[PDB]
């Protein structure tokens, strides 16, 4: 019953956009792998869907629905949330 | 209705058929009568299919009636804009000259 939390690096649009970039078939079938070693719930899916959204990346496409077209939030900080293309020199409260 | 007669013999007339869903089974039963009406009315029916949901089964069954009805796939709108001069040529290599 989770194997379709997988699929959704075929079959949902945010992800579809960066097929001409990165072929899904090698991260889904890791995906499936975890699915199969991990013992939690749907969440047990999300380090291949991370992982292909940060080649997607590299490749020079992010996914900016990602995270919510799924059920994958990744860890932060307290009072931090989580996004896509966050800029380098970050301000600060300190900082010119 | 659009060609619900011929007005201009002498042009080529083209359906670009930008399409991202599936239609429920209730609804397809007629889709190749209409595709092959088409062929039989003169004309071409372009199929481009857009992310993950439009469903193949149509852009294919498309492209069987006629080899002009040569079909695009593409992952996200984004390649739109990188498809767009080969589509707009092929359009145009459809099409006769005055």
């Amino acid at each position: 019953g989770l194997w379709e939390q997988c699929q959704l690096l075929k079959s949902t649009s945010v992800f579809a956009r960066c097929h001409p970039l990165v072929d899904p078939e090698p991260f889904v079938a890791l995906c499936e792998k975890t699915l199969c070693e991990c013992a939690g719930g749907l969440e047990c899916a999300c380090p291949a869907l991370l992982e292909y959204a940060r080649t997607c990346a590299q490749e020079g496409m992010v996914l900016y629905g990602w995270t919510d077209h799924s059920a994958c939030s990744p860890v932060c900080p307290a009072g931090m949330e989580y996004r896509q293309c966050v800029s380098p020199c970050a301000r600060t409260c300190q900082s010119l | 209705q659009i060609f619900s007669k011929i007005d201009r013999p002498e042009a080529s007339r083209i359906a670009l058929l930008l399409m991202a869903s599936q239609e429920p089974q209730r609804m397809s039963r007629n889709f190749v009568r209409y595709v092959q009406g088409l062929k039989k009315k003169k004309v071409i029916v372009i199929p481009v299919g857009i992310g993950p949901h439009a469903n193949l089964k149509q852009i294919r069954l498309i492209e069987k009636q006629a080899p002009e009805n040569k079909a695009f796939v593409l992952s996200s709108v984004d390649e739109l804009e990188q498809q767009r001069d080969e589509i707009v040529s092929y359009l145009c290599d459809l099409a006769p000259e005055a």
